[PDB]
RNA sequence: GCCCGUCGCUAGUACCGAUUGAAUGGCUUAGUGAGGCCUCAGGAUCUGGGA
RNA sequence: GGACUUUUACUUUGAAAAAAUUAGAGUGUUCAAAGCAGGCGUAUUGCUCGAAUAUAUUAGCAUGGAAUAAUAGAAUAGGACG
RNA sequence: UAUCUGGUUGAUCCUGCCAGUAGUCAUAUGCUUGUCUCAAAGAUUAAGCCAUGCAUGUCUAAGUAUAAGCAAUUUAUACAGUGAAACUGCGAAUGGCUCAUUAAAUCAGUUAUCGUUUAUUUGAUAGUUCCUUUACUACAUGGUAUAACUGUGGUAAUUCUAGAGCUAAUACAUGCUUAAAAUCUCGACCCUUUGGAAGAGAUGUAUUUAUUAGAUAAAAAAUCAAUGUCUUCGGACUCUUUGAUGAUUCAUAAUAACUUUUCGAAUCGCAUGGCCUUGUGCUGGCGAUGGUUCAUUCAAAUUUCUGCCCUAUCAACUUUCGAUGGUAGGAUAGUGGCCUACCAUGGUUUCAACGGGUAACGGGGAAUAAGGGUUCGAUUCCGGAGAGGGAGCCUGAGAAACGGCUACCA
């Protein structure tokens, strides 16, 4: 009689299972980025996926309409915040460009490497998850 | 217990209706006090939260009051000459609203001569002045004035005595006893 | 089902009270009253959950039974005593005095006001009949038998009240432009005016209200509890006064007081 | 070990109905009855026990019973009933009579006595006095509160000829 | 249907509490009592003019005519002092986006200060449970006779 | 080349079918009818007509 | 306040509207699923932002429109205003 | 977040299905399994059956204590601390659980009560109780009969209890009381008028009936029967009093009576003070528990409009033994064919009635992501139903209750 504990999941995955063109091209976003996962691209792409459907939503209405220009606003200034959009392209026809890489680049395994501290991707995983 | 539900009984389609729940108290029904004459006999019943009714069982005397005159008095109820629900309760003398009894006249006289000086049918100083100042109002009513003579009043019991313990009404008049006169008769 | 229900469902708990979804399961029901179930403020809700004095609900009873706190000038020892709008809520010790009224965005304010303010209070007259002994009597909204009313009071008026002595010190009428707090749907919280009511008869009468924003809405009349002359309120009004700002307005004020 | 039951008559048993105050039965909850067994009144040969009250004594005493006297257990604790446990007319004061009963705590001996009731006392006096106070002060309240509200009205109306004369 | 006799049952029928003092010579015989029901609807004339009782008049007896004003159009006039109308609308039917032809019969009684018959649109109101069925009263008939006037003999 | 039906074998499904066949569940005629409730009586006893 | 009003569909805007769920704003639960928190100092006797918004369609209510599509009107004149 | 691929041919283009493919708050099962957080879970089949334990009891200064109970001290020789048992009160109608029944039912959104009941909380609310009304009625306060208990017992056995003997009340059952005034009916007298009068009764609230007031749509006259206030004795009446609703026979009040007569404090805790004619007089502080009526709050019951899955290998259905409507009653808390009596012949239907099926509780919602849809919802919230199956009922404000009772069936 408890309320429900509410929860989501944060993935999805390939329409198509064997396409080989995809399997490779989703490899090197982790041999670079130092992922396990599948789902750790998988999890990025749904990320991604949604945030086009609300900007291609937004979009639709009326320049200068209320929700738009709220809500709009808002997820942009939400994206420039970890660094994934740049300042120029701050208006979301852009955020509806907006690949994978962009959200990828802006891990803390991938800036513990970027500057210093890492040298190599992988042993920028090991020494976070290492305290 | 008698249920006062609708969930029984078909639907106008004329469709035969499920069960669905059992009976519950609040749509009860109790039965008829089926009041008689004669002697006080009443039982209260308990009805919906807290809140008596009182069933009158036997019953003889009632208050009637004579409406054009303004009064009412306490008389016994001869009892039950006529009643247009079911003639067993006529001939089974019993006492329901609506039912049409015979009362007693005997208070209703001694009311009258004493606040008339006039005496129905066939010396202070006050009275004579109080009675001098009344009539062209003592000119009655051919049709009432002439039920004296048989010590018996025509009246309509008004109120409910499985309900209420009372059995209390007007006497008859004017239009509604010419009614009940042709019906009496004109079956007699 | 056989009875009265004595118990209150958390989730099934009104909003306004901005209880918690976990942490328990039940919210506390609030015990017959003046107020309404769903338009009011429980005591335990209010020392508790808007005033954070006490932690545990156990608290709320032993700050209670040393009766600190007193509703409207009488002591009240009931936890879940339903409080509700316009009364007065204060603590003896911490010479503090509140009124209960609403925000804009629906909620109960917690909102100070002062020592003199919490003599008397203001009631919207809900009914007005003939009572026994042929003694005329008003009602108001939280269930007030006052005796003896001026003629002219009828109902939608509102009226102040000596709390002190039960009496009323004067009334308002319900008139094209007189102050007007609005107590239901979602345009709860709103204050203005009025500008004319809609009269439709056999249900529901439409007050057309006007704040000073030149806003405009409606609600039903029911809804609506008048408080003064445009400017001059007969209570004191919530930062704020009630006139709510969009969405874009609000974020824009919240991102205006920025600078540290 | 079934009881007899005063005037079933029969000399058997039967399982009756019984309710609140009624002979073996004992109620565990309001508006039980229950459906239990009973001995009826007629004496057999089947009882275990018959129940006897001497009502006139023998030419002879019966061992434990004529010879030895138990006695009563609690006195009178209601303020007439002491009266009449000794008969007193109300102006000889109840306080004295009432009983004692000695009592022992190992090397002191102490001692009680009831609580009369219905005991007319000066507190009890002081109430009877207030309520009757209270309605006539009231009443007295009542009618001002009227007749200031009678006013109201009547120099309202002495507006009402004021408008009327105006315009 | 009333029509005629009037004083037709086992009993006497009256208006309560409406007393006619016999020693009072009147010139109405009957004195009768009558309302305005309200939300506008006229009491016809035939109502206070009449004397038929009926207590389930909506202007001569005792109810209350509160809730919904409904008009439909009669189809029955067979059961005694009572009607049944038909109200037609149409239903939307999403997934379609169109709309289906539908109807509901309504019983309701009608006081004998109209005479109402098949064919003619009534404004009827809604009132306490009156029968079995019965939960509207009949308050203004809009329609007339449709026309029926003009349907006489050959020129 | 393709190919049709009877006839023959294995295995499976469903059909018809004496048994006026069987089973479970829902209503229900007629007969019988517990129990509490209402009511006409009753009166162990126990009091001032009532209980 | 009196005296009376041909019917409807459609569409508009609005009220009445439970929460959780859904969409979605704010907040760096270490991340996140979540949660409705939290944030500032004189961190020695306190200061302070919140706890949005949207959807909620059929039916009923309330309001604006008068295209589209029905309906009723005056022909044995028992017509219309006075 | 608008994608398809494999398989008929010698090969070809189609039709078309089978297969693949992806998700599922979608169950099982298999193998495998380290860490943080989160956390569903005997629904499906059998609303089948259930050992044992537990899940409803409850005390404030303030209803009842002679425990032959504990503690002693601290003023307490009626009682006074503390407190088992027991009475009394209140609660056990909430909760929790399940989805069997249920297809115009439930349920939803929307209505209605001018159609009702409502413990409680909150706020209002009571000068009237007696008696033919001077040799007076307990009010400084009226009656017993019971638990616990003591003691005698019965049965193999249970939350079984019998005979005997005590004693309490805010249990049971009784029963007094208060100002002034006005209005009514009677009316001894005296005296003829225009007529007037001592003094006598009656008038709390509630109940039941009958009657009347409760105006208003803008203004005026005459007359009959009673009969008000003021006379400048031909006569005048001058100001004349009105609540709510869309709507009432509404709220409220007035008359004549009615009632196995409702309520109108025989209760309890703290403090103990004024005040003079020194009566232990007469007064008096705070607040508990009550109490009738009205309001309010928690509710409840019915109720208007519209909306339900498959089915015609269900077309007519409904009135036996109420089916649809009228009159009267009875019954109910109250509307109503709810039930009865009289009377009538109606009510529904191809715009799908009525019947059947449902591996059917309804809703908020869930899953699938071009859109339109399709499928699902036993199951954390809301409504409803049930407690092995039926019916019945006691208590109570509230149950047709099942961790209540009664009967039948299993
Ligand atoms: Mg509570
Ligand atoms: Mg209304
Ligand atoms: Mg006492
Ligand atoms: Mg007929
Ligand atoms: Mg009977
Ligand atoms: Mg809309
Ligand atoms: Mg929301
Ligand atoms: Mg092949
Ligand atoms: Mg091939
Ligand atoms: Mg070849
Ligand atoms: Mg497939
Ligand atoms: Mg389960
Ligand atoms: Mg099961
Ligand atoms: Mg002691
Ligand atoms: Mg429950
Ligand atoms: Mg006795
Ligand atoms: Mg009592
Ligand atoms: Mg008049
Ligand atoms: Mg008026
Ligand atoms: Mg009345
Ligand atoms: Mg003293
Ligand atoms: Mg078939
Ligand atoms: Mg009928
Ligand atoms: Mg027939
Ligand atoms: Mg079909
Ligand atoms: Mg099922
Ligand atoms: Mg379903
Ligand atoms: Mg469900
Ligand atoms: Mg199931
Ligand atoms: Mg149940
Ligand atoms: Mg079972
Ligand atoms: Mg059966
Ligand atoms: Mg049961
Ligand atoms: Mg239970």
């Amino acid at each position: 009689p408890r309320a429900p504990r509410t929860y989501s999941k944060t993935y999805s995955t390939p329409k198509r299972p064997y396409e080989s063109s995809r399997l490779d091209a989703e490899l090197k976003l982790a041999g670079e980025f130092g992922l396990k996962n599948k789902k750790e691209i998988y999890r990025i792409s749904f990320q991604l996926s949604k945030i086009r459907r609300a900007a291609r939503d937004l979009l639709t209405r009326d320049e200068k309409d209320p929700k738009r220009l709220f809500e709009g606003n808002a997820l942009i200034r939400r994206l420039v915040r970890v660094g994934v959009l740049s300042e120029d392209k701050k208006k979301l026809d852009y955020v509806l460009a907006l690949k994978v890489e962009d959200f990828l680049e802006r891990r803390l395994q991938t800036q513990v490497y970027k500057l210093g501290l890492a040298k190599s991707v992988h042993h920028a995983r090991v020494l976070i998850t290492q305290r | 217990g008698i249920s006062r539900d609708s969930r029984h009984k078909r639907s106008a389609t004329g469709a035969k209706r499920a069960q669905f729940r059992k009976k519950r108290k609040f749509e009860l029904g109790r039965q008829p006090a089926n009041t008689k004459i004669g002697a006080k006999r009443i039982h209260s019943v308990r009805t919906r939260g807290g809140n008596k009714k009182y069933r009158a069982l036997r019953i003889e005397t009632g208050n009637f009051s004579w409406a054009s005159e303004g009064i009412s008095k306490k008389t016994r109820i001869a009892g039950v000459v006529y009643h247009p629900s079911n003639n067993e309760l006529v001939r089974t003398n019993t006492l329901t609203k609506a039912a049409i009894v015979q009362i007693d006249a005997t208070p209703f006289r001694q009311w009258f001569e004493a606040h008339y000086g006039q005496t129905l049918g066939k010396k202070s100083k006050n009275a004579e002045r109080k009675w001098a100042a009344r009539a062209a109002s003592a000119k009655i009513e051919s049709s009432v004035e002439s039920q004296f003579s048989a010590g018996r009043l025509y009246a309509c019991i008004s109120s409910r005595p499985g309900q209420s313990g009372r059995c209390d009404g007007y006497i008859l008049e004017g239009e509604e006893l010419a009614f009940y006169l042709r019906r009496l008769t004109a079956k007699k | 089902a056989r009875g009265p229900k004595k118990h209150l469902k958390r989730l099934a708990a009104p909003h306004h009270w901005l209880l918690d979804k976990l942490s328990g399961c039940y919210a506390p029901r609030p015990s017959a009253g003046p107020h309404k179930l769903r338009e009011s403020l429980p005591l335990i809700v209010f020392l508790r959950n808007r005033l954070k004095y006490a932690l545990n609900g156990r608290e709320v009873k032993a700050i209670l039974m040393q009766r600190h706190v007193k509703v409207d000038g009488k002591v009240r020892t009931d936890t879940t005593y339903p409080a509700g709008f316009m009364d007065v809520i204060t603590l003896d010790a911490t010479n503090e005095n509140f009124r209960l009224v609403y925000d804009v965005k629906g909620r109960f304010a917690v909102h100070r006001i002062t020592d003199e303010e919490a003599s008397y209070k203001l009631g919207k007259v809900k009914k007005v009949q003939l009572g026994k002994k042929g003694v005329p009597y008003v009602v108001t909204h939280d269930g007030r038998t006052i005796r003896y009313p001026d003629p002219n009071i009828k109902v939608n008026d509102t009226v102040k009240i000596d709390l002190a002595s039960g009496k009323i010190t004067d009334f308002i009428k319900f008139d094209a432009g007189k102050l007007v707090y609005v107590t239901g749907g979602r345009n709860l919280g709103r204050i203005g005016t009025i500008v004319h009511k809609e009269r439709h008869d056999g249900g529901f009468d439409l007050v057309h209200i006007k704040d000073s924003l030149d806003n405009t809405f409606v609600t039903r009349l029911n809804n609506v509890f008048v408080i003064g002359e445009q400017g001059k309120p007969y209570i004191s009004l919530p930062k704020g006064k009630g006139i709510k700002l969009s969405i874009a307005e609000e974020r824009d004020r919240r991102r205006a007081q920025q600078g540290l | 070990g079934f009881p007899m039951k005063q005037g079933v008559l029969l000399p058997t048993r039967i399982k009756l109905l019984l309710t609140k105050n009624v002979s073996c039965y004992r109620p565990r909850r309001d508006g039980e009855r229950k459906r239990k067994s009973v001995r009826g009144a007629i004496v057999g040969p089947d009882l275990a026990v018959l129940a006897l009250v001497i009502v006139k004594k023998g030419e002879q005493e019966l061992e434990g019973l004529t010879d030895t006297t138990v006695p009563k257990r609690l006195g009178p604790k209601r303020a007439n009933n002491i009266r009449k446990f000794f008969g007193l007319s109300k102006e000889d004061d109840v306080r004295d009579f009432v009983i004692r009963r000695e009592v022992t705590k190992g090397e002191k001996t102490y001692t009680k006595a009831p609580k009369i009731q219905r005991l007319v006392t000066p507190q009890r006096l002081q109430r009877k006095r207030h309520q009757r106070a209270l309605k006539v002060r009231n009443a007295q309240a009542q009618r001002e509160a009227a007749a200031e509200y009678a006013q109201l009205l009547a120099k309202r109306l002495s507006e009402r000829k004021a408008e009327k004369a105006e315009i | 249907s009333t029509e005629l006799t009037v004083q037709s049952e086992r009993a006497f029928q009256k208006q309560p509490h409406i007393f006619n003092n016999p020693k009072v010579k009147t010139s109405k015989r009957t004195k009768r009592w009558y309302k305005n029901a309200g939300l506008g609807f006229k009491t016809p004339k035939t109502a206070i003019e009449g004397s038929y009782i009926d207590k389930k008049c909506p202007f001569t007896g005792l109810v209350s005519i509160r809730g919904k004003i409904l008009t439909g159009t009669v189809v029955s006039t067979k059961m005694h002092r009572t009607i049944v109308i038909r109200r037609a609308y149409l239903h939307y039917i999403p997934k379609y986006n169109r709309y289906e032809k539908r109807h509901k019969n309504v019983p309701v009684h009608v006081s004998p200060a109209f005479r109402v018959q098949v064919g003619d649109i009534v404004t009827v109101g809604q009132c306490r449970p009156i029968s079995k069925t019965v939960r509207f009263n009949v308050v203004k008939v809009s329609a007339a006779a449709a026309k029926a006037n003009k349907q006489f003999a050959k020129f």
